[PDB]
RNA sequence: GUGACUAUAGCAAGGAGGUCACACCUGUUCCCAUGCCGAACACAGAAGUUAAGCUCCUUAGCGUCGAUGGUAGUCGAACUUACGUUCCGCUAGAGUAGAACGUU
RNA sequence: CUGGGGCGGUCGCCUCCUAAAAGGUAACGGAGGCGCUCAAAGGUUCCCUCAGAAUGGUCAUUCAUAGAGUGUAA
RNA sequence: UUAUUGGAGGUAGAGCACUGUUUGGACUUCAGACAAACUCCGAAUGCCAAUUAAUUUAACUUGGGAGUCAGAACAUGGGUGAUAAGGUCCGUGUUCGAAAGGGAAACAGCCCAGACCACCAGCUAAGGUCCCAAAAUAUAUGUUAAGUGGAAAAGGAUGUGGCGUUGUGACACUGCGCCGAAAAUGUACCGGGGCUAAACAUAUUACCGAAGCUGUGGAUUGUCCUUUG
């Protein structure tokens, strides 16, 4: 799948993008607020630091991009689908405070 | 005689006779070979009187490639006509022959009969020639 | 100021372009002799006349 | 074959959007959105 | 089998190689381990008998930094319209 | 013996319009193009029509996007 | 995970490596799902397995990179009709590299 | 218009080639088309991947960088 | 204009990776070819810039006044024609047009060279140096016997020289010659006489040769102010 999951993504990413880019697993969620003229890494989140630990980690990306001074964004769902774990992963940063 | 099945452009710019030749500048098919020493378009069915001559000579024993094909139709209008009123209609199909390449190829014979046959074919062709064997 | 440079040919019937060339050399008529001081750029414009003139 | 249709906004002002219908495939007096910039609305357009 | 074969040093141009040509030597290149492209040239006959001599994919000491270093024959160019060769590529083992 | 030939159509002056290494103003076309021959870099447009254009005033550069395909873009000067 | 690079970055082959991650695998309760089928997308997951996917290594068969030297081709002269000098400099083919580097 | 004129052909628009690697470039030079068509064949968000060669009895499998398709010529 | 750099682009060439054409083998495949409308490739040049350095004299806008819209030859890249035409139609440069002077015998377009005027001055360019006709019967070395030089092919051939490989003969390049070579007023395809060097090829020496350049005088415009000269 990540080898299609992929595809997708790189699909999605012609006309987007700082990211707030995501990765799904069978267990775990890798959320991470990413620039993309530098390389470089804003925050991080992920899922052993299905959705009730998908707003869990949302908030924690949430919180540390409020350590981090930064608030608009610009949401990659990375070629999975919006819904269920990704669409909580969206509507836990809204709700801990962000801009989508 | 010989020509192409297809072709998609029955009428064509004629090709450069200016220069050497690029390709096909080596025995390959067999022993000995006529190689060419001037420039000029080779028809058909001269190509096959050149074949003609030398197939009857070695008795139809050895063996021939005729190592070169005419692609290229040329064409020509009628009897009298005034200039122009658009491009005439297909006379002949030519190969165009540059210094260097292997205009026939010969084998299955001993030096002799084919330095003969390979001479009595060189007089049918436009072009002077020499008698060239395999490396 | 080396590079003693001659004009010893005609430019009649020299495409034009070399008509440019010697005039920005500064040579105005045939055995007028321009001194220049030889750079790396100022060589570059004897190669395009260098039929026509005469360095020293 | 195709009608060179205009069309008129239902409400208020008219004739505006001239487009062209198949009359055949479209024998129907047809309706559009378009922008009534008159009354400064979306608004519905005919014939 | 032994042949010698002297540098040629500079930028060939075209009348050198015109020269070298219409001469009787025929202008080499040299490779492979331990030879570093020394470009050479090499009698126009004596490379004729003595590769005719030791074979087509023989093996021959030459003249690389006037010493033996048992070289081959990868290509050759020809103009066959003078049958001379125009052209020898010895690599070098 | 007429000729069904002859008729052509009128050329479109198609290509590029600036130089690598120009400064460009904030909507000037920077190539002409049937299809996608280059495509478009950063700050760059691809109209429709497929011309492609400047956004912002800066300076032009024709890079490649690895093998086979080149992209133009628009920097700004200093 | 995630970016950048012209595959010297790929394919193809042999070889090991397990639930710590990534997987496949349990099933349709739940949100959602096929123009039929939880095959897929997605949801609830603990078994079980390193076979496959897959990270890691070997390989120069297939692709890709690719010199040095020479040749063709011409820019400009200069004789005359195809050459001669100067100068740039091909494709092809071999010497070769090469099983990638790499930012956060 | 016209390799005298008449007869024949043509006349506006598009895509190639000639055309000489920027653009432009002629001939009664070599090839084709147009005088429309879609209310979804437009917009937008999502999802997917073709042609063909074989193994079988529309299907299934594999092989496959594109040789499909792109309303309509190139 | 040139040097340095960056660039776009698919011509020459080349190649068969795609569309087509094709030759010989083996049962898709190995070798070999072809292309304006074929491309896995790909120049030299030309073009666009830097707001990139050194020389040089333009560039542009606004206005007044125009003529031009029958072009030609040669060199090179092509189409058409028949790889005919002093043909025809395009790109590219030059000359004529609107250009006199020297050479090509004479000869708008070929080569050299751009006339302000005068001189019974000098140096040279193309082209030349036995006489017509100014200047070498020059120097060194070789070739050619046909008057080749001073017109023409396939093809032929113990012409003659050079270098080369061969076991006295044979061949591979080769330079120069021979035959093929018949037309209409009068030799009549060196301008003529004549030429065996006064031909050819190569290599240094001289000289001749223009209205070019320089020398001297003069006439006009200009622009620096050496220094209103």
């Amino acid at each position: 799948k990540n080898k299609v999951r992929l595809k997708r993504h790189a699909r999605v990413r012609t006309n987007l993008s700082p990211r707030l880019n995501v990765y799904r697993s069978n267990k775990h969620i890798y959320a991470q607020i990413i620039d993309d003229n530098k390389g470089v890494t804003l925050a991080q989140a992920s899922s052993k630091d299905k959705v009730e630990l998908a707003t869990k980690v949302g908030e924690a990306i949430a919180k540390k991009a409020a350590d981090k001074g930064i608030k608009e964004i610009v949401f990659d769902r990375g070629g999975y689908l919006y819904h269920g774990r990704v669409k909580a992963l969206a509507e836990a940063a809204r709700e801990s405070g962000l801009e989508f | 005689m010989l020509l192409p099945k297809r072709v998609k452009y029955r009428r064509q710019h004629r090709p450069k006779t200016t220069g050497r030749s690029k390709g096909g500048n080596y025995v390959t098919f067999g022993e000995f070979g006529l190689q060419a020493t001037t420039t000029s378009w080779i028809t058909s069915r001269q190509i096959e009187s050149a074949r003609i001559a030398m197939t009857r000579y070695m008795k139809r024993g050895g063996k021939v490639w005729i190592k070169i094909f005419p692609h290229t139709p040329y064409t020509k209008k009628p009897l009298e006509v005034r200039m122009g009123a658009g491009k005439g209609a297909v006379e002949g199909w030519i190969a165009v022959v540059k210094p260097g390449r292997i205009l026939f190829e010969v084998a299955g014979v001993s030096e002799e009969v084919a330095r003969e046959a390979l001479r009595l074919a060189s007089h049918k062709l436009p072009v002077k020639t020499k008698f060239v064997k395999r490396e | 100021a080396k590079l003693q440079i001659t004009l010893t040919r005609s430019v009649i019937g020299r495409p034009e372009t070399q008509r440019k060339t010697v005039e920005a050399l500064g040579l105005k008529k045939t055995n007028s002799s321009v001194v220049v001081e030889d750079n790396p750029a100022i060589r570059g414009q004897i190669n395009k006349v260098k039929h026509l003139v005469t360095v020293e | 074959m195709r009608v060179n249709v205009t069309l008129a906004c239902t409400e208020c002002g008219d004739r505006n959007y001239i487009t062209t219908k198949n009359k055949r495939n479209n024998p129907e007096r047809v309706e559009m959105k378009k922008f009534c910039s008159r009354e400064n609305k979306q608004t519905l357009h005919r014939e | 089998a032994s042949l010698k074969s002297i540098i040629r040093q500079g930028k060939q141009t075209r009348s050198d190689l015109k020269q070298l040509r219409k001469s009787g030597k025929v202008p080499a290149v040299v490779y492979g381990y331990g030879t570093k492209n020394v470009s050479v040239k090499v009698d126009e006959v004596e490379f004729i008998k003595v590769i005719r001599e030791v074979g087509r994919n023989g093996v021959i000491e030459l003249g690389v930094g006037s010493k033996t270093i048992k070289v081959m024959v990868a290509d050759y160019q020809f103009d066959p319209l003078k049958n001379q060769i125009t052209h020898i590529d010895f690599l070098a083992i | 013996s007429s000729t069904k030939n002859g008729r052509d159509s009128e050329s479109k002056r198609l290509g590029a319009k600036r130089a690598d290494g120009q400064f460009v103003t904030g909507g000037s076309i920077l190539y002409r193009q049937r299809g996608t021959k280059i495509y478009p870099g950063e700050n760059v447009g691809r109209g429709g029509d497929d011309t492609l254009f400047a956004k912002i005033d800066g300076v032009v550069k024709f890079e490649r996007k690895g093998r086979d395909k080149k992209q133009v873009s628009v920097y700004a000067v200093a």
